[PDB]
RNA sequence: GGCUGACUGGGCCCUUGAACGCAAGGGGCCCAGGCGGGAAACCGGGGCCUAGAGAACGCUCGUGCCCCCACCAGUGGGGGCC
RNA sequence: UCGUUGCGGGUCCGCUUACCCGCCGCAAGGCGGGGACAGCGGCAGGCGGGCUGUUCGGCUGGGGCGGCACA
RNA sequence: CUCGGCUUAGUUUUGCCGGGGGAACGCGCCGGCCACUGGCCGGCAAGGCUAAGCACGUCCCGAGUCCGAUAGCGCACUAGUA
RNA sequence: GCGGGGAAAGGAAACAUCUUAGUACCCGCAGGAAGGGAAGCCAACAGGGACCCCCUGAGUAGGGGCGACCGAAAGGGGGAUAGCCCAAACCAAAUCCUCGCGGGACAACCGUGGGGAGAUGUGGGGCUUGGGCCCGGGCAACCGCCGGCGGGCGGUAGCCGAA
């Protein structure tokens, strides 16, 4: 049982009571800080590592604060049938997590968004942590996971030659070891 | 099994919530030196994941926890785990200084002594002082292993 | 000639016990172990392997054995291996803005249902049929014209 | 004086709707079940006759040893035909 | 009304850190007041031509009023 | 899970967004057209990538029972010009 | 092509639910295609076996002033075919980036030194034919990085071509 398993207990029922006391003091500073701020370390380390966070050069973790509730649906100012005139209760098909990802993407232009997770809620605001990666950094390009977003290419000669070489040697071995059993 | 709502009911002033008792500078500096002696002669572990596994497995003798972890939930589980397994522990003010005594170029949030080679006597005396501190703070004793 | 696996069409309740066969996705692992190969060796030789399939059919085994003898006796040329021969992964720009992150996938419904049953799929599919005037969209109200015509003629 | 036929399950015909398409409603003649009046014949499916009359969806009630509900069985619930 | 909403004490009293309001300060932060109320989000009832969409039948000695010659 | 809303064939049963509530852990969890119970069957969500085979026409090549200067693109021409 | 915001006219022989239509249009973001894609699947006790697109299933099931109208999926036939990784268990800095120099097909990489990241975990391992852990045997081990040298072919001007 890794330390990351114990880290999650503050967001489980066993540690929720102590954690909400911590958030009541941490949230005071966050409400005063800028709406989008870069952070040195993720607030939920175990959650961040699952979604692909690593402490490599070029990985950015940004904390995003935004107002909760349904989106600002606008009352139409022109003629509409009665079904299309309502306001209260109508929401967007986007969630605030995707909205928080897009806002973090704007502040770091050119960086790609990897993932994000929920952090905290208060009466007015919701807080997310967005993992963005620089696809131009050398230490990000060769990552086994980060090359899925930053692109990857292998020449066909590399895969075709080795697969051909494997098939030549497998057929040589199967003739001496599998052919007598098959014929028999 | 210990409820964190009771073990962390009364936090100390100007400290993260996982700190249970005040550690004087001379006891904290001593506990840093034993980690250096244990690394130099016997066997130690550094890093939160490695030190957590030691407490689970029962190979831990002293656990050092830094007070300056920025998200405190990275190491807040360690005191409850140590009290679960009856392993004595002590707080240290700086994770950068803990990492230096552990022999690594980076900070360590926590470290544990597995085998105190030439610090066997000093480790026992250190536990007595920290145990005396624990009694003053309404805490039961945790004896040397 | 590479042999093709022969699997059973799933016998439905509507069928009433009438059954037929079809070309399966690939040779099952149980069928391959009766000829001495695993999935890696079979794909290296060029056979199509389906590790998901659990059933074993003797007709599938015999076709494997006859073909394997010709290959190992140098009387047949095996095809290229049934493994990826190219790796092309493009750089992704604006994944968050095109709804391709986890939150966007959840909002689109790909976590909870299939792509064909998602709502954005249904919008695009019905638009293509109407644009091209395809099967049922070539006539609007085709069901109601059919229903009333059936009453009038089959009265 | 004695009763409840203002009955249960069905069919055919006339009129509404001329010859000539076409609701609902109304009337007539009967078959079966079970009754009432009467010695019996016979009559009774409201008022001596011609007016007082209402589709689809939905709901509700009655009825059936009734049918169905997604792999199988059961419980609650739902749907179906008249 | 649900949440924001917390800390003590015996539904009520109090407290301040939440929150809110103003003053000073680039900001950092300080001062004053209110105060777990308010304000804010969700849900629910009321008033609601402020605004949006519509309907305002037919016959008919022309239309309208009348009448129903509309079953 | 519940409430509001948009959407869906999804109907006491589609997906999602918002407000409030809110698990478990492989001895567990999920699905099998209302819910629950038992059996049986199939699986392992909430992390990422992936060629081929499919849309399009600024552009290039070819074809035509197409039009033939009031036709055919608005423009066969110092036309998106005057 | 992908995500979000989002009508009305008209239709229903009026009209409000509804349809029109998630359309017109708007905002944002990519590629030469995009998106989807590798079973918490479908089935029914018989079996299929990632995905997309085409034919069909089918105007069937179902939705709906059960009106107008709307409307699948599984399954079958085809085009094509391909499977993998991150995290965790276990080990604990064995790691990666940069630059100087020497070497090295101008490359990768090797040696050496400075700097940066990294115990809040770099790296190894692992990916349903679950894995980790322990034990024994065997190589046809396996998995990655560079694209130098040689050759062939095609495109971007042309040349010959009977009477
Ligand atoms: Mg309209
Ligand atoms: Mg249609
Ligand atoms: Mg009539
Ligand atoms: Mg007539
Ligand atoms: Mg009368
Ligand atoms: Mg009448
Ligand atoms: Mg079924
Ligand atoms: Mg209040
Ligand atoms: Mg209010
Ligand atoms: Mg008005
Ligand atoms: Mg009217
Ligand atoms: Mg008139
Ligand atoms: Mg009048
Ligand atoms: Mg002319
Ligand atoms: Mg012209
Ligand atoms: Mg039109
Ligand atoms: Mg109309
Ligand atoms: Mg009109
Ligand atoms: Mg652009
Ligand atoms: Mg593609
Ligand atoms: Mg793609
Ligand atoms: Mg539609
Ligand atoms: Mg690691
Ligand atoms: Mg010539």
């Amino acid at each position: 049982p890794s330390a990351y398993q114990y880290m999650a207990m503050w967001y489980r029922k066993v540690g929720r009571e102590v954690h909400e006391r911590l958030m009541r003091s941490v949230l005071i500073k966050w409400r005063k800080e800028p709406a989008i701020v870069r952070v040195e370390r993720p607030f939920r380390l175990e959650r961040a590592r699952k979604l692909g966070y690593k402490p490599k050069q070029g990985v950015v973790v940004a904390r995003v604060r935004l107002i909760r509730g349904p989106f600002n649906r606008r009352r139409p100012d022109s003629g509409r049938r009665p079904k299309r005139m309502g306001v209260y209760g109508i929401t967007a098909w986007k969630s605030w997590r995707q909205v928080a990802e897009e806002r973090a993407a704007r502040k770091f232009p050119g960086l790609e968004v990897l993932n994000s997770y929920w952090v905290a809620d208060d009466g007015i605001y919701r807080y997310f942590e967005v993992i963005l990666i620089d696809c131009n950094q050398p230490t990000i390009q060769r990552d086994p996971l980060y090359s899925g977003i930053c692109g990857r290419e292998v020449p066909r000669r590399r895969l075709a030659r080795r697969l051909r070489e494997r098939q030549r040697k497998l057929i040589e071995h199967l003739k001496k070891t599998l052919l007598p059993k098959l014929k028999g | 099994t210990i409820d964190p709502k009771t073990f962390y009911a009364n936090p100390l002033p100007g400290k993260p919530f996982y700190v249970r008792f005040e550690v004087p500078s001379d006891v904290a500096e001593k506990a840093l030196e034993i980690l250096s002696i244990a690394r130099q002669t016997g066997k130690i572990k550094k890093g939160t994941n490695e030190t957590t596994k030691a407490v689970e497995r029962g190979l831990a003798k002293l656990v050092l926890i830094a007070e300056d972890v920025d998200p405190p939930e990275v190491v807040a589980h360690l005191p409850l785990l140590c009290e679960e397994k009856k392993v004595p522990y002590v707080y240290v003010p700086s994770k950068e200084k803990l990492g230096k005594a552990a022999g690594i170029n980076v900070a360590a949030a926590a470290a544990v002594v597995i085998e105190a080679g030439q610090a066997a006597g000093e480790l026992e005396a250190l536990v007595n002082k920290i145990n005396e501190i624990r009694a003053k703070h309404g805490l039961n004793a945790i004896p040397v292993r | 000639m590479i042999p093709k696996p022969v699997v059973q069409v799933p016998r439905s309740i509507k069928s009433g016990g009438v059954t037929k066969w079809k070309e399966g996705r690939g040779f099952s692992l149980g069928e391959l172990k009766e000829v001495g190969l695993n999935a890696e060796q079979a794909r290296l030789l060029g056979l199509p392997v389906d590790t998901r399939r659990d059933s074993v059919w003797p007709q599938n085994v015999e076709a494997l054995r006859k073909w394997l003898i010709e290959v190992l006796e140098g009387k047949a040329t095996p095809p290229e291996p049934t493994l990826p021969k190219v790796v092309k992964v493009k750089r992704k720009r604006g994944r968050a803005f095109r709804g391709l992150t986890s939150a966007g996938r959840r909002s689109r419904g790909l976590i909870s249902t299939r792509f064909r049953e998602t709502h954005n799929y249904k919008f695009k599919k019905k638009a293509k049929e109407r644009r091209l005037k395809k099967r049922h969209e070539a006539t609007k109200g085709l069901g109601n014209v059919l229903r009333i015509s059936r009453i009038i003629n089959e009265s």
